[PDB]
This record gives structure tokens, C-alpha cells and sequence, in this order.
């Protein structure tokens, strides 16, 4: 085209994988599968419980 | 697929938690059981020593058995899991109809009906399964304890103030800790080798 | 075993989480080098249809 | 050819996946065949001991061994592979007849 | 692949082990095989009595 | 896990193995199997009196 | 000799679930690097296959 | 028995509180090598998206 390319995607992909990667690194790092997130309300609630 | 490796894998947690309640009210049925050891020892050496102890010395063991007595109310009730009094005898009794049950059903497949059933009824007041608390004995042997000063007045053939009810109370009674601790380590069983199926299947 | 009910839900299979750690690291760095190929390939469209 | 390449290759696709699914169930009934390993030992355990254990001994195991049961209806029956209670043994049983197989 | 590795299996048996380690653990620390569970039902029930 | 680990069991086992030899102890020392507490109760306040 | 009754359902071959022990340790050390194996493979097709 | 008061204020569980020591010290070891990796991915964003 040389106006706008069509790997986008690849843009889209890539972000997702760095909430991937990342979110894995969280985990890890806390050594926690728990999320701070209420991600996982009903688990969060019952474990603080 | 994807439906079913994530609803499995959920599953497996599921389970897991299942094992983790299991194991809480299993752990806390050992207690009263080895605390009903110790009552069968004051059983025996409440056997008025035959006649040879006295209702003063009786009297202290009865407070002894006073005391244990409520901490089998305490195994009995303290069991909150997750807010559960699991071992409130009243939480899953059959009652020979479905009036009241509440089912204590597990949830293990990632498809509809692949439920497990269990049944959890111990209480403090639970001993001789008559039906139910017969009447001051088979159920309040546990609770009241007839070796006040009723077990002095005879130790054999009143059969409800001679020893024989009485340790007979203590007999079954540990006997129904043990059939239902029975029944949860099967279920323990069960939740492991489902795991094991839903974690190789759904690899 | 309260507290193994309280691992079961905040406890982590840290073989699990390293695996789709490097598993989405892996896919980190493979559409990067995508992005490279579709940000090179014009180029000869400048510079061989022109 | 382009022909025989093509369905060929998606053959490959398709021989794959029933190596999916035979897998799948093999894996579950080496569950079912382990469950039933601890079934003899509660049957020679189920011995009576001989005569040496109770009936409310007896009844408890037999507790057990109606929840390994319903595991055992439980892997021929949860093994839904893309809805297929492959390892319903009503679904390919040979009959003695074309009648349904 | 880069979308599911093959080595899941091993996650299994390296579970199975920790359930076993950790099992034979149990039994070792309180010197015995009687389980806390209801696992040997009638050798825990004919014990107990 | 990284965050439990599960033998505290054996802490509980150990506990209670502490209790056990504390107490064989307590009787071998004083050469008493009567309990200075009110365990046996009855046994204490018959060989009292 | 009761007591010898209770022993055999309740006692531990101490020897024998030592050696079930180290057994299930060797075999939870083991597939631990077979783990690491195979979340290491793919590194070369992203560094050598691209 | 005051004695055996003033012990379960300030007595250790040595064994419990050893746990929690390598228990915080594995979480202490882990999270550093998180930080290498977080602190080592841009680098393929200026090597290969560059």
C-alpha cells in the first residue's frame, strides 16, 4: 500500500503477549496465583476469609 | 475444546478445595475421636472403681467429662469451613425425606450432572444410633453423662444407670466417628483419582 | 489444613506458571521479528517497481 | 496430484486427531485400570480378613468401594471428546448384529 | 508448536510425585501409616475400636 | 508452591512429641506418674485423702 | 498382644517408606528437568529457525 | 510455671520460624531473577524490532 500495512495484527498480538508475559512475571514473582485484581473474586473473598 | 480444558482445569480446583474440606472435617472427627478414648478410660476407671471410688471423686471425674463433653461441641461447632459448621449434625442429615437435606453435592465435570454427593451428620450429641437422641441415654451419655451419682445407685442391670447403656453409648458412638470418617477419606479417594483422570484426560 | 485450603487457591504450580512464562515469552519475541518483515518489505516496492 | 496433496495433508490432520482421541482414552482407562488395582486390594483386604473384620468394618469399605464405583462410571462416563462419551460402552458394542454398532 | 509445548505430562507426574513425596513425608513424620483420612477405612475403624 | 509447604504437619507432630517426651520427663524426674494438674483427677484426690 | 495388633495396622516399616521416600523424591527431582527440557527446545526455533 | 508463662510469649518454634526463613528466602531468591528477565526483555525491542 505504503499507507498503512496489514501486520497490525502483529502489533495487537504483540501487546497481548506483554499482558501475558507479564502477568506470568507477576505471578511468579509474588509467587502467587492470586490476583491483587478481584480477577478471581469468589477465590480472593473465600482465601481472605 | 478449549470449553472443556478450561472448564476441567477449574474443575481440578474445585476438587482440590473438595479434598481441602474433606481433609479440615476428617482431621477434626480424629480429634473427638481420640478425645473419646479418653472418655471410655473414664468410663472404666468411672466404673465407680467398682464401688471402691466415691461420689465426691465421681463427681470431679464427671466434671472431667463435663469438660471434654463440650469440647466435643467444640469439635462439633468450631468446624466453620468457609463459614460451614460442616459438622453441625443438622447440616446434612437424610431425615428420611428431602424437607431438609442441603446436600453437600461437589461439582466435577465441565459438562452438566457430574456431581459427587457426600454426607457429613456428627455432633456432639450424636452417639447410639437408635434413630436419633433416644432420651437420656444413646445420644446425652455424651453430653449429660450419667456417672453423676445414678451410676452409684447401680453399675449393671438398671440398663440405663449400670454401665452397660452407658459404654455401650460410648461404643457406638465412636463407632459412627468411625464409619463416617469412612465415608470421607472414600470421597478423598475418589477426588484423587479424579484429578488424576482430569488431569491426564484433559492433557 | 485450613491452610492447605488457603495454598489450593493462592498457591502456584511454578513448573506451570515458568511454562507459559517462556511459552508466552517465546511469543513475545516471534511477532516481534514478524513486525520487522512487514516494516522491511515496501522497501522494494520503492526500490525495484521505481 | 494437487489433489493428493491437499486431501492428503488434511488426512494427516485427521489421523492426528484420532491419535487425539485414542489417546485421550487410553489415558482413561489407564485411570480406570489403576482404580481397579486398589479394587483387588479391597477385596483381598475384603477378605473378611478372613472372618477377622466386621460387617460395619466391612460396610465401610464397601462405602469405598461404591465411590470408586461411581468413579469408574465416572471415567467411562465424563470422557465427553468433542461430546463423545467415547467410553460409553453402549457406543460401539460389536451386537451380533448391524442392528447398531 | 509455540502454543502448547508437549511436556504437560510432566507437570502430571511431577504433581503425582509431590502428592507422593509428600505422602510418604506424612507417614514418615508421624511414624506411621494409618492415614489421617479415611484412606485404610476398616484398618482406621478396627484400630480405633 | 513457594508460599506453604505441607509439612506443618510434622511442626504439629513434632509439637506434640514434645509434649510426649516433656511429659515422660515431668514423671521419670519426680519418679510420678500422678499428675500435679488435676489430670486424674479421681487418682489424685483418692491418694490425697 | 494387642497391642501387637495395633502395631500391625498402625506401624511403619521405617525402612520401606524411607526407600518409597527418596524413590518419590529422585522421581519429583527428575521430571522437574525434563520441565526445564522442554521449555528450553523452542528457543531454537525462534533463534535459528528465523 | 510463671517460667513456662514467660516462654509461650517470647519462646521460638525454631523449627516453624526456620520454615518461614527459607520459606522468605526462596520468595527472596525468586523475584531478584524476575527483575533480570523484566530487566532484560527490551532488548530484543531495540535488536530486533531495530
Amino acid at each position: 500500500i505504503n499507507h498503512n500495512i496489514a501486520a497490525l495484527n502483529t502489533l495487537n498480538r504483540l501487546s497481548s503477549n506483554n499482558s501475558a508475559s507479564q502477568k506470568n512475571m507477576e505471578k511468579l514473582s509474588s509467587g502467587l496465583r492470586i490476583n491483587r485484581a478481584g480477577d478471581d473474586a469468589a477465590g480472593l473473598a473465600i482465601s481472605e476469609k | 475444546m478449549r470449553g472443556q480444558i478450561r472448564g476441567l482445569e477449574m474443575a481440578s480446583k474445585n476438587s482440590q478445595d473438595g479434598i481441602s474440606l474433606i481433609q479440615t472435617a476428617e482431621g477434626a472427627l480424629t480429634e473427638t475421636h481420640a478425645i473419646l478414648q479418653r472418655v471410655r478410660e473414664l468410663v472404666v476407671q468411672a466404673g465407680n472403681t467398682g464401688t471402691q471410688d466415691k461420689a465426691t471423686d465421681l463427681q470431679s471425674i464427671q466434671d472431667e467429662i463435663s469438660a471434654l463433653t463440650d469440647e466435643i461441641d467444640g469439635i462439633s461447632n468450631r468446624t466453620e469451613f468457609n463459614g460451614k459448621k460442616l459438622l453441625d449434625g443438622t447440616y446434612k442429615v437424610d431425615t428420611a425425606t428431602p424437607a431438609n437435606q442441603k446436600n453437600l453435592v461437589f461439582q466435577i465435570g465441565a459438562n452438566a450432572t457430574q456431581q459427587i454427593s457426600v454426607n457429613i451428620e456428627d455432633m456432639g450429641a450424636d452417639a447410639l444410633g437408635i434413630k436419633e437422641a433416644d432420651g437420656s441415654i444413646a445420644a446425652l451419655h455424651s453430653v449429660n453423662d450419667l456417672d453423676v451419682t445414678k451410676f452409684a445407685d447401680n453399675a449393671a442391670d438398671c440398663a440405663d444407670i449400670g454401665f452397660d447403656a452407658q459404654l455401650k453409648v460410648v461404643d457406638e458412638a465412636i463407632n459412627q466417628v468411625s464409619s463416617q470418617r469412612a465415608k470421607l477419606g472414600a470421597v478423598q479417594n475418589r477426588l484423587e483419582h479424579t484429578i488424576n483422570n482430569l488431569s491426564a484426560s484433559g492433557e | 489444613n485450613l491452610t492447605a485450603a488457603e495454598s489450593r487457591i493462592r498457591d502456584v504450580d511454578m513448573a506451570k506458571e515458568m511454562s507459559e512464562f517462556t511459552k508466552n515469552n517465546i511469543l513475545s519475541q516471534a511477532p516481534q521479528a514478524m513486525l520487522a518483515q512487514a516494516n522491511q518489505q515496501p522497501q522494494n516496492v520503492l526500490q525495484l517497481l521505481r
